[PDB]
């Protein structure tokens, strides 16, 4: 899961 | 309240470097990554990379490898971006932005970087009052012309911010390495000249603040 | 990189009507975990961007249900129903399914309000500026719509084109109008060799220009 903005 | 507070605007010569800061408060600093985003006129938004303060791990946009370096200092709850070998292409607004949670996404206020060999020049602030013999009721428009400064930004307020509606501050335009900007304010004729109307001009790069009271001609 | 292409570049929409904008990717943007991490942001004039939609179709906290996202594969759409004045700004799609994260090029939403004529005001050079040897005549053309407008400067009734600098504000989120500033700059010496200074504003709202003038001889 990406580290979101 | 979550807050990211960025360092002030910078003018740097081509070939040199600059380091910009982003101070975080109101949450656990090591829990969230902070990204940097470039906003250059005509070029939308661009993601540079992020740093994870918990372990100083970084992920970079390959385009900015060898240009940008991100660092973090937990004891001061601050992250930094350093840009080297600067060119005019690096002129932009740079944002830091904290990894979002369920309540919001938390952006700094941005830092304006200008890369140029042109010289810092303070502004001339000129009052704009109606000519002698004209107009009348029931509103009156005044202004300030802010001419001949470098670099951006300049801020303008009216009556220290007490006059905010009816204000139009126009984007600055660059000519021959100097910027010109103007700001108009429209008040009821019963306000001016009975009460004072003053434009407050700030030019951080030259450490200048100017108040210009608008007086009838 | 994943390239995101937004259309249209700009979109005028009246209050209460629907806006629909598209974002097209250069490749599939399905993450390894099966999710499609496509987001929509709005950047209002002078502000940082605000997140509207995440994972293609989920509304973020505090975003009204009249913002809806859809799409799959390489075609994504943001639909804005019942547009409000505060919706103006640049809408960006954004992906973080793949590194580097990328933004689309942006779509500017313009509020189409009823036409409005400018309020025009002319200002002679300040005495302060004259002491430095320069002379700027300023006309403000305020709170008009649409944005396109033409200013003609005349000195002693003859059109002057050199020395004019024009700047427009962004669209105002309260009344949906624009304003523009036009500055004619001459030397003090040339300024004091002429009498009448005129700015004429031609706008869609009238076939006759709005004329503001002053004579140095008063």
């Amino acid at each position: 899961s990406p580290r979101h903005l | 309240e979550v807050q990211l507070q960025q360092s002030g605007p910078e003018l740097v010569k081509p070939g040199a470097s600059v380091k910009m800061s982003c101070k975080a408060s109101g949450y656990t600093f090591t829990s969230y990554v902070i990204h940097w985003v470039k906003q250059k006129p005509g070029q939308g938004l661009e993601w540079i990379g992020y740093i994870y303060p918990y372990n100083d791990g970084t992920i970079y946009n390959e385009k900015f490898k060898g240009k940008a370096t991100l660092t973090s200092d937990t004891s001061s709850s601050t992250v930094y971006m350093e840009l080297i070998s600067l060119t005019a292409e690096d002129s932009a607004v740079y944002w830091c932005v904290r990894e979002r949670d369920n309540y919001g996404v938390y952006w700094g206020q941005g830092t304006t970087l200008t890369v140029s060999s042109a010289k810092t020049t303070p502004p001339s602030v000129y009052p704009l009052a109606p000519g002698t013999g004209d107009t009348g009721s029931s509103m009156v428009t005044l202004g300030c012309l802010v001419k001949g400064y470098f670099p951006e930004p300049v801020t303008v307020t009216w009556n220290s911010g007490s006059l905010s509606s009816g204000v139009h501050t126009f984007p600055a335009v660059l000519q021959s390495d100097l910027y010109t900007l103007s700001s108009s304010v429209t008040v009821t004729s019963s306000t001016w000249p009975s009460q004072t109307i003053t434009c407050n001009v700030a030019h951080p790069a030259s450490s200048t603040k100017v108040d210009k009271k608008i007086v009838p001609e | 990189d994943v390239l995101l292409t937004q259309t249209p570049l700009s979109l005028p929409v009246s209050l209460g009507d629907q806006a629909s904008i598209s974002c097209r990717s250069s490749q599939s943007i399905v993450h390894s975990n099966g999710n499609t991490y496509l987001e929509w942001y709005l950047q209002k004039p002078g502000q940082s961007p605000e997140l509207l939609i995440y994972k293609v179709s989920n509304r973020f906290y505090g975003v009204p249900d009249r913002f809806s996202g859809s799409g799959s594969g390489t075609d994504f759409t943001l639909k804005i129903s019942r547009v409000e004045a505060e919706d103006l700004g640049v809408y960006y799609c954004f992906q973080d399914s793949h590194i580097p994260y990328t933004f689309g090029g942006g779509t500017r939403l313009e509020i189409k309000r009823a036409d409005a004529a400018p309020t025009v005001s002319i200002f002679p050079p300040s005495s302060e500026q004259l002491t430095s040897g320069g002379a700027s005549v300023v006309c403000f053309l305020n709170n008009f719509y649409p944005k396109d407008i033409n200013v003609k400067w005349k000195i002693d009734g003859s059109e002057r084109q050199n020395g004019v600098l024009n700047s427009w504000t962004d669209q105002d989120s309260k009344d949906s109008t624009y304003s523009m500033s036009s500055t004619l700059t001459l030397t003090k010496d040339e300024y004091e060799r002429h009498n009448s200074y005129t700015c004429e504003a031609t706008h869609k709202t009238s076939t006759s220009p709005i004329v503001k003038s002053f004579n140095r001889n008063e």
